[PDB]
């Protein structure tokens, strides 16, 4: 398995497992799961009441010093009753490491804003408001950032269609760009691509 | 091998031509209906049937890797030729 | 306290931005998709799907393309269980119907039954 | 059934917030008609505000109306601070959209939509 | 050709003054080049 | 030797780094004594803070102290001491050594779905 | 493994101070910048004489689309719809049927050239080298629907540019 | 009960006596690759794709035909099971024609899909392939016999469900041809269902032929109205136009077949 | 004259790119990354390719990795020419714009010789690169690199010691190191502040642990040290290009797993397995094992990252794109306080901001 | 390249650099536009024996993430990695 297979990094796996145990036992009030991927990425899956205490820990603790917020992300997964999965990618420049801090919310429960921990989040979770509808409590200026000004709907929710519900055109009667319900001259062609055969037996879920 | 409808419109190699009462001929008014006058069905009929001395022939379309994937054609039917499903060339066992 | 008690039905239809025409006139279909009978694999029959009733597709006058006006014509959603799909459709105000999962019943197989002494299940060739 | 609130502990605080948002929109409509130099009246714009408030008037969840007040405050901030153009204000008035068939018989005449 | 000119100036076309019925004495056009000279002029090959 | 600049913009050079680190480490330990003993934050932070304080008390030099504290410049070691102090003062209020406040739903971290 | 841009202390002896003051009062670096601009003034410019001189292209160039043929006139496209499956912008629209000699051929091969991202995934998905993205880049139109190519237009682009397309494929097929 | 305990990859499962290895692996949610096994046809055991390692046994068994013994540990993912699958897929693809672009089975091919999932990624066959004379078995089923992998689902369907006994294998060895041996027209009331169960594009639908391709079709689940059976079907459409009609599995109606009028 | 508050309204180029990625396969979603940082095309290709190859648990061949690093540094020259010359053009120095876009035209010719497109190449793919280098390309890359230092020298003649350029950059947009780390800055925005951080050095990817180069580090956190950092990164990119041209290994350019990278067209037309794999990789695509990665590269604007979530299918379930310019333009409001309106265009220039990656 | 030596001397004086040694316009030093055909090599998996795909299957060695902690003594405090080594100043050109 030398030439075409990715080489496995066992040292980083052991070190991130040790630090995941470390964070899970320093903060048992909020840490729900700790996992390390096969390509050596640590994920701390927490309760959403511990957004500020965990992120303040990793930013300020002398064994963590995750001073940089690389990226802040939501994921819509509609089969969960807490469908939105808020993802904090963090970078420690002191220990040259990356961690992932994951939590959850539904449409109505607010997540506490992490602008007091990382100012970088000021736009990111603002975008999570615009793209997913996750409200962030105590954000300084929470509003839309990417959509049009009269835009109804949170587009990166997976029940939002690819083309939207409206489309613009100029109308010369009213001398104005107007919004109408979207009619495509060619419909987007949905391709059902998934093979009916199991691809990865290591990921087989136990049946009902 | 293009022919013409009684409306004066060239029938394409698919067989498409608008009806007389079809309004969509108005897009060609003052302009032209671009057809290709090299019908592939009329050009592949012009090729000679290759007489080979084998029972199974292989075709790749010529050019090696510049043709189609290499298929194998059985020639056991003496009633009918064996036609390549890609390039349309056809083969006959010479016995 | 910092927790309130909302005994109401969960309804987010005023927050999704979906227009009323595509909430109250749509029928969501909740189903496990059938196995494609061109194939014996069953990995496409493991999840619940939500789709909608197909609306009008017409011919583009210029190119003959399939023009549509239905925004929800490609919206296929994936759910681990039936109750997650039902809860997602009820939360969004979609009128839904559910088809239950059709499993293949366990067959009785025997290679020796191809060569019975006195039963009709002999194979005439193999 | 114990959920974390957004702003309102019950529906009465929620109705207070709905009411203050309606007051702010009602005050804003003449300034919006003036500085966007619209072709509508102030009364017609206040009718559109009342229509958009009555559109959501069936909600019984405090968190949903808290998000509705939050989104109304956001639209109000986009209107006061001139971030919307004239077109975003006039999108509430679906004017170039032809009126849809409402009864059964005209929807039967035009096509297949129920 | 002029291979003493730098790369880009070293191959050029003086267009015809009449092509396919159209006067091109002043109305020269980049699409007037036939495909066999279009490899050479755009330097897809060394060979005319 | 009086280092001219730290190289980091806005991180001013400390005239007496040893005394400032002793003050900050004993202040971290004084704040950290108000945490319960079985809490892992207290045990781990006492361990690393006593290690850093013994390294500071064992080395009179500034350069060698930087190369064996292994946290970069001495002024960002001071900055990390201030950050750990602020953190421990917040960890008293948060009380995160408590049990888990709520289990997730049953398939909340199940991937793929 | 790192270096310090701009960490120089200027010398404070009278020589260097008077050098910096002659720079300040006599504008020496401004004359240096005028010298460099004057130096490009007397260079031959890099300007080619378009449309008579053309920008240099490679044989891999991805321009206008063309449906190709065999060396018998038979069209190479056997309607397999791999190009429209791989097409990242869904620009390719294909309908097919068996024609009068029973051959698997298309009745619709449309490419919306205003959806097309010109990435050439269609010509590398194509198993028979039917669709290619040829060398024409000068095909600007005056109307939007003139950039909505059907099968007739694409087969005519193949018949138009085939003498060039075949030679470009002849140059680059051993890299593919 | 009389349920015996067996193991699939170490996982215990309680199965009825007579249950095959493949069905025991199905009960833990694992689908063994197959070409000739069909759960509504008789067990043939002649493609050898389902060969799986039983541990402490130095020979793979055909999982579609072998009954489980008590205490077997079926190793569905072990090294020699995967080597067996790759060897069998190599022999299936040795003489198989390079027809995937011009074949109607492409995209919905069992041979393609479980070659992608269980076979190798490349060829060693340096020889010339065989080519088979095509057959005319009627106006419904187009027949391209070079694509045939000789799994004999033809013959078992026509014998056991259609009740015809007019398909078979003539010849012997690599020249073994599935066919009727004569110019015979296979027109049963259920004659198009062999288009379903043929895992390759050797038997395709002649009216569906060349017109569409499976990934671009929309699958609407619907009901037959051609008689009062109420056969569950999939109307596959493509851009607002009905392409074809497949069956749905309903165990109590139409088990997974439809009639030729329906199809 | 002063600026009290700067509120950048964006979304004017929000295209919904990463929702369009969710309905496309992995190979199909690769050309969206050419169009995010649309002056740094093959670098974003590389970040997406490394994300997918990390989730696929495969690795590119060595020659593909050296081609990726070579074209990554050519791409870095492209982006810093764009950065420096438009940053000088908006201030008023319009002439080195035209002086350096001829060199930028020649590097677009390098892209077009290797891929067929001048900008959006779709060349760096998960599994390697799409196609091997044509013959004579490395000679011309050497002929470019042999002369490009003189171009940097005359750019640096026109701007660096110029007192008008130093008045518009030296005390403008001063960023402290702690505020740069807290605001999510990356790349030159950290390195002008004196932060010693570079992902090619610290968290190295394809063969950047095998090339030798230096990291330019600022001292004052301003526009001028960031200008000097970008000029010196062009110097070091020329250095890495020399090391890549000398240490280019023989071999294949795709991974030799034909279930991930498509086979050659000669064997697609000859072998049965190769035709099946060509078919399925260009219609369904390869299945990626389920999981979420955050793969970051040192793009010429900073940390460019992809948080890619796969569910086991041939299409991405989620693809979040971290751009450097998003956090940079968020920190614009802090960087512009206490300055003038004509300083704002210089601070928008010193943050290398391309709104394709900012808005997605 | 066709500049007269008077203009060439004025140009080199004004720039301060020998510009003819490094010209930005390209001439006969570049590669031919017509090249010989390549013979590209094959990778390591182009073998006729000992080349089973299961022994080089990268996608099927990827595992689900190992759950280190789940909610269903004097041990050393750890960090996510060792502390980063201080970068060394360049011997090539430190500007110092
Ligand atoms: C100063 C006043 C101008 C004196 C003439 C001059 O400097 O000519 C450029 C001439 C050539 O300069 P270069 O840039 O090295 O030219 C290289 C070319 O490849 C060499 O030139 P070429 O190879 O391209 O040769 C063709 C060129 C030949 O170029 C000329 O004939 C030059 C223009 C002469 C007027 O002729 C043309 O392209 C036709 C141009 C016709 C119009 C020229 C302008 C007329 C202005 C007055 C009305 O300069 C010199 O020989 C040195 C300066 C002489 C100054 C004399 C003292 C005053
Ligand atoms: C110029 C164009 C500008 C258009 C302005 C658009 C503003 C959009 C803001 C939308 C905000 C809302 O609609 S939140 C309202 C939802 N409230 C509820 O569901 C609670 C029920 N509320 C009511 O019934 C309200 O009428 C009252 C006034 C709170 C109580 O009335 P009931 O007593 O009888
Ligand atoms: S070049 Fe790309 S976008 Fe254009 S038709 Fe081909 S595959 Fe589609
Ligand atoms: S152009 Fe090529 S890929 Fe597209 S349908 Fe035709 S043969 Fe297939
Ligand atoms: S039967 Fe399957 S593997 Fe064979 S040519 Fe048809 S699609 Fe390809
Ligand atoms: S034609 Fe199809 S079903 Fe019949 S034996 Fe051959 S592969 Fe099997
Ligand atoms: S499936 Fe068991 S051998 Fe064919
Ligand atoms: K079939
Ligand atoms: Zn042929």
């Amino acid at each position: 398995t030398r030439p075409t297979v990715r080489p496995r990094n066992d040292v980083a796996h052991k070190q991130l497992s040790a630090f995941g145990e470390y964070v899970a036992e320093i903060l048992p009030k909020y840490v729900q799961q700790v996992q390390v991927s096969c390509f050596s990425e640590l994920e701390i899956c927490i309760h959403p009441d511990g957004v500020i205490p965990v992120l303040t820990f990793l930013r300020d603790h002398s064994n963590a010093q995750f001073k940089s917020l690389a990226d802040l992300t939501a994921v819509d997964i509609p089969t969960r009753q807490n469908r939105f999965e808020i993802v904090y990618n963090l970078l420690s420049l002191r220990f040259n490491s990356r961690i992932r801090v994951k939590t959850y919310t539904d449409e109505l429960t607010p997540v506490e804003s992490s602008v007091s921990v990382y100012k970088a989040a000021n736009w990111y979770e603002r975008e999570i408001w615009d793209m997913f509808g996750v409200f962030f409590a105590n954000h300084p200026d929470l509003r839309r950032i990417l959509t049009d000004y009269g835009f109804e709907g949170h587009p990166f929710r997976k029940d939002f269609p690819l083309s939207g519900y409206v489309e613009l055109r100029y109308d010369d009667e009213v001398k104005r760009v107007v919004a109408e319900p979207v009619e495509l001259a060619q419909e987007f062609r949905k391709f059902d691509l998934n093979s009916p055969w199991e691809a990865f037996p290591a990921y087989r879920q136990p049946p009902e | 091998g293009v022919r013409t409808s009684p409306t004066g419109e060239k029938v394409t190699h698919t067989g498409q031509v608008y009806d007389d009462e079809d309004y969509r001929r108005v897009r060609f008014v003052g302009r032209q209906k671009e057809v290709n006058e090299n019908f592939a069905i009329d050009l592949i009929a012009e090729q000679p049937v290759s007489q080979v001395g084998s029972r199974v022939i292989s075709c790749d379309g010529g050019g090696g890797a510049l043709g189609h994937p290499r298929v194998y054609i059985n020639l056991d039917k003496e009633t009918k030729t064996g036609t390549c499903g890609y390039c349309g060339l056809q083969f006959r066992q010479q016995h | 306290t910092q927790l309130i008690t909302v005994d109401e039905k969960l309804d987010i239809t005023t927050l999704t931005g979906v227009p009323e025409e595509h909430i109250k006139t749509r029928k969501a279909r909740i189903f496990v998709p059938a196995r494609n009978n061109m194939q014996s694999g069953v990995n496409n029959t493991k999840k619940w799907k939500m789709e909608f009733d197909t609306r009008e597709r017409w011919e583009n006058p210029l190119m003959g393309w399939a023009s549509t006006a239905d925004p929800l014509s490609n919206l296929v959603l994936t759910f681990s269980t039936k109750e997650d799909a039902i809860a997602f459709a009820e939360k969004n105000g979609w009128s839904y119907d559910v088809e239950e999962r059709k499993v293949p019943k366990p067959k009785s197989k025997s290679y020796g039954a191809n060569f019975s002494w006195n039963k009709r299940t002999r194979v005439s060739t193999k | 059934t114990s959920v974390k609130p957004i702003f309102s502990r019950d529906m009465n605080e929620a109705k207070r917030r709905v009411r203050e948002l309606y007051r702010a929109w009602y005050r804003e409509v003449p300034n919006t008609v003036h500085l966007f130099q619209l072709d509508i009246s102030v009364k017609q714009g206040r009718d559109k505000v009342r229509e958009m408030f009555k559109k959501n008037a069936h909600v019984t969840d405090p968190r949903v109306v808290d998000l509705l007040v939050i989104k109304g405050k956001m639209e109000l901030e986009e209107t006061i601070n001139v971030w919307k153009q004239r077109t975003h204000v006039m999108r509430f008035f679906h004017e170039t959209e032809a009126p849809r068939p409402k009864d059964f018989l005209s929807k039967f005449y035009v096509g297949h939509d129920p | 050709e002029d291979n003493k000119q730098f790369f880009g100036r070293h191959r050029w076309v003086i267009y015809t003054t009449e092509m396919n019925g159209k006067n091109t004495f002043w109305d020269v056009d980049g699409s007037m080049v036939p495909p066999e000279w279009h490899r050479w002029l755009h330097c897809m090959t060394d060979d005319p | 030797l009086l280092k001219k600049t730290t190289g980091l913009v806005g991180l001013a050079v400390c005239e007496t780094p040893h005394e400032r680190l002793k003050i900050l480490y004993t202040k971290i330990l004084d704040v950290l004594g108000h945490i319960p003993k079985n809490a892992a934050y207290r045990k781990y932070t006492e361990q690393i803070t006593n290690e850093k304080l013994s390294i500071v008390k064992a080395e009179p030099d500034v350069k060698k102290l930087e190369e064996q504290l292994q946290g970069g410049q001495i002024e960002e070691v001071i900055l990390q001491a201030e950050n750990e102090l602020s953190l421990a003062r917040k960890m008293i209020q948060w009380k995160p050594w408590e049990p888990l406040v709520e289990e997730p739903p049953a398939s909340q971290w199940k991937w793929p779905i | 493994t790192y270096k310090y841009v701009n960490l120089r202390e200027p010398s404070m002896d009278m020589k260097s101070v008077t050098d910096r003051a002659a720079q300040t009062l006599l504008w020496t670096e401004l004359i240096r910048g005028l010298g460099m601009t004057l130096s490009y003034l007397f260079r031959e410019p890099a300007t080619i004489n378009y449309p008579f001189e053309k920008g240099p292209l490679s044989p891999r160039f991805r321009g206008e689309h063309a449906l190709r043929r065999y060396p018998s006139g038979e069209e190479r496209c056997i309607a397999c719809k791999l190009c429209e499956a791989v097409c990242p912008a869904q620009a390719i629209t294909i309908e097919a049927e068996p024609r009068a000699d029973g051959s698997r051929r298309t009745t619709r091969y449309d490419i919306d050239m205003t959806k097309c991202i010109y990435c050439g995934f269609c010509q590398e998905a194509c198993p028979v080298d039917a669709i290619v993205e040829g060398p024409n880049f000068e095909f600007s139109t005056e109307t939007h629907e003139e950039l909505l190519y059907n099968k007739e237009k694409l087969l005519n682009n193949g018949d138009k540019w085939e003498a060039e397309i075949a030679a470009n494929i002849q140059a680059d097929y051993l890299y593919r | 009960s009389n349920l015996i305990e067996v193991f699939v990859d170490g996982q215990s499962v309680m199965v009825e006596p007579g249950t095959t290895v493949l069905q025991a692996c199905e009960k833990v949610g694992m689908q063994i690759p197959r070409f000739c096994y069909h759960e509504r046809l008789s067990v043939a055991g002649n493609c050898r794709m389902c060969l799986v390692e039983i541990e402490k046994a130095p020979k793979v068994v055909a999982a579609c035909a072998m009954p489980v013994m008590k205490g077997w540990n079926i190793l569905t993912n072990s090294e020699k099971t995967k080597k067996a699958r790759e060897g069998v897929m190599e022999f299936l693809l040795a003489n198989h024609p390079l027809d995937c672009p011009i074949c109607d089975q492409g995209g919905e091919c069992d041979l393609q899909d479980q070659s992608m999932m269980f076979g190798s990624d490349r060829s060693r066959f340096l020889e010339g392939k065989r080519a088979v004379e095509d057959k005319n078995i009627g106006p419904l089923v187009k027949t391209i016999m070079t694509r045939c992998i000789q799994c004999t689902r033809c013959i078992r369907f026509a014998s056991e469900i259609a009740g015809v006994d007019d398909l078979g294998t003539t010849g012997r060895g690599n020249d073994m041809q599935v066919g009727t041996y004569i110019e015979k027209m296979f027109m049963s009331e259920l004659s198009g269902n062999i288009i379903d169960i043929c895992p390759v594009g050797a038997l395709t639908s002649k009216p569906y032929a060349f017109t569409a391709r499976p990934w671009e079709t929309r699958k609407t689940e619907s009901i037959d109205v051609m008689d009062a059976v109420g056969s569950n079907i999939v109307v596959s459409t493509r851009t607002g136009e009905v392409m074809r009609i497949l069956p749905r599995m309903h165990e109590d109606i139409n088990e997974e077949w439809i009639s030729d009028k329906t199809r | 004259e002063m600026v009290r508050k700067c509120d950048p309204h964006i979304g004017l180029l929000h295209r919904g790119t990463e929702k369009l990625i969710e309905y496309k396969t992995y190979l199909q979603a690769l050309p969206y990354f050419d169009r995010l940082d649309y002056v740094s095309m093959m670098c974003n290709e590389q970040a997406y390719s490394l994300a997918v190859e990390k989730l696929l648990n495969i690795q590119p061949p060595p020659r593909a990795q050296w081609i990726r690093v070579l074209f990554g540094e050519i791409t870095r020259l492209l982006n810093h020419i764009m950065a420096v010359t438009t940053h000088a053009l908006d201030i008023g120095a319009m002439t080195p714009f035209f002086w350096m876009f001829e060199e930028r035209e020649k590097m677009f010719e390098f892209y077009e010789r290797v891929s067929g497109a001048r900008m959006h190449a779709a060349y760096v793919r998960p599994g390697g690169v799409h196609q091997d280098l044509p013959l004579g390309l490395m000679d011309d890359i050497y002929e470019f690199s042999k002369n490009f230092s003189l171009r940097i020298d005359e750019l640096e003649e026109m701007l660096t010691n110029n007192r008008i350029w130093r008045n518009r950059t030296v005390d403008i947009g001063v960023v402290t190191a702690e505020d740069a780390l807290n605001y999510g800055f990356s790349g030159v925005m950290l390195r002008g502040s004196g932060i010693q951080w570079d992902l090619r050095k610290t968290q190295p990817y394809d063969v950047y642990d095998q090339v030798e180069f230096d990291v330019p580090i600022g001292s004052r956190g301003d526009c001028y040290d960031r200008y000097l950092c970008r000029v010196e990164e062009m110097r070091q990119s020329i250095r890495i290009i020399s090391q890549c041209l000398n240490k280019m290994p023989p071999g294949e350019i795709k991974v030799d797993d034909a279930k991930v990278s498509p086979p050659k067209r000669a064997e697609m037309k000859t072998s049965m397995e190769s035709l099946i794999h060509h078919f399925k990789l260009y219609t369904e695509g390869y299945q990626v094992p389920p999981g979420a990665t955050y793969t970051a590269i040192e793009a010429p604007k900073g940390e460019f990252g992809v948080y890619l979530v796969s569910d086991g299918s041939s299409r991405p379930y989620r693809c979040k794109i971290k751009a450097p310019g998003f956090a940079h333009l968020a920190g614009l409001d802090k960087m512009s306080k206490g300055h003038m309106l004509a300083d704002v265009v210089a601070i928008i220039g010193t943050q290398d901001i391309v709104f394709g990656e900012v808005d997605r | 390249a066709s500049a007269t030596r008077l203009i060439q001397g004025l140009r080199n004086w004004a720039s301060g650099r020998d510009l003819q040694a490094k010209l930005q316009l390209r001439y006969q030093e570049i590669s031919k536009r017509t090249q010989p055909p390549p013979k590209l090599p094959v990778g390591p998996s182009h073998r006729l024996s000992n080349n089973y795909y299961c022994a080089r299957d990268g996608r099927r060695e990827a595992m689900p993430p190992s759950i280190v902690m789940s909610s269903q003594s004097e041990k050393k405090a750890v960090s996510p990695a060792p502390p980063i080594k201080r970068w060394e100043l360049s011997q090539d050109e430190p500007y110092l």
